[PDB]
């Protein structure tokens, strides 16, 4: 889950 | 203080949802483009989605879906990030809450934007018909209409956006998702924010003394919702190669049902 772990950081 | 946590988790709805219920019903009361066919489809592409227009008309609206789709979960997050306590989580159990919880906050938010007519779509500027999306070809005639019958009986709740806001952060902060690591953590969320809800739906709604075990149902109703739609989309991503699946997206669906 690369893009939701990048939206939330 | 509850009081205070129900405002905090509305105001953080109205700031990073682009869509409201009061102003989808502004629009709604009458200028949205309507696509009622083929030739008005064609037209609103035209002025909506001009650098999109060429396969099918099924698979360009089915791409058009998945756009409305990426930006909804971006908001999600977002609004995810404002919720009092979401963002003390462990980093992967959030993305855990989110994998599992946008698609029932995605379709319980679309029925603001429904009647029993038809849709808002492309940022209040157009407005599709119910009877169009049922006229498209198999398989892309199947996916709407079982939202529609969602968000009719949805919508004969008469929520406002005080109380939307509370059921989807009702909806993401969910104990019980596979895969969670701290569940004790995200249950004491969960009651709190179920707490807050609870209370708000007395006050708000003193008329409907079972509205808030109507819309426990509601929410097992969309995760079936949703169990339902994953399977169609599973099925349009391996039998129509046209109809590709956006990177997050297939993120998301991957490992769920
Ligand atoms: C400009 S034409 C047009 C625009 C917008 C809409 C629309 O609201 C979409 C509703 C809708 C449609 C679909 C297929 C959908 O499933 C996809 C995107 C694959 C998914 O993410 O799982 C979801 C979650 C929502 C329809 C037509």
């Amino acid at each position: 889950h690369k893009i939701l772990h990048r939206l939330l950081q | 203080d509850l009081k205070s946590l129900a405002k905090r988790i509305y105001e953080a709805y109205l700031k990073n949802f682009n869509m409201n219920k009061v102003k989808a019903r502004v629009i709604l009361s009458g200028p949205p483009f309507v696509i009622h066919d083929m030739e008005t489809l064609c037209m609103a592409e035209k002025t909506l989605v001009a650098k999109l227009v060429n396969k099918e008309a099924e698979v360009r609206i089915f791409h058009c879906c998945q756009c409305t789709s990426v930006e909804t979960v971006t908001e999600l997050t977002e609004f995810a990030k404002a919720i009092p306590g979401f963002a003390n989580l462990d980093l992967n159990d959030q993305v855990t809450l989110l994998k599992y919880g946008v698609y029932e906050a995605i379709f319980a938010m679309l029925s603001s934007v429904m009647n029993k007519d038809g849709m808002l779509v492309a940022y209040g500027n157009g407005f599709i018909t119910r009877e169009f999306l049922k006229s498209l070809r198999k398989p892309f005639c199947d996916i709407m209409e079982p939202k529609f019958d969602f968000a009719m009986k949805f919508n004969a709740l008469e929520l406002d956006d005080s109380d939307i806001s509370l059921f989807v952060a009702a909806i993401i902060c969910c104990g019980d998702r596979p895969g969670l690591l701290n569940v004790g953590h995200i249950e004491k969320m969960q009651e709190g924010i179920v707490h807050v809800l609870r209370l708000h739906l007395q006050s708000n709604h003193p008329d409907d003394i079972f509205l808030f075990p109507k819309l426990l149902q509601k929410m097992a109703d969309l995760r079936q919702l949703v169990t339902e739609h994953a399977q169609l989309v599973q099925i349009i991503k391996k039998t129509e190669s046209d109809a590709a699946l956006h990177p997050l997206l297939q993120e998301i669906y991957r490992d769920m049902y």
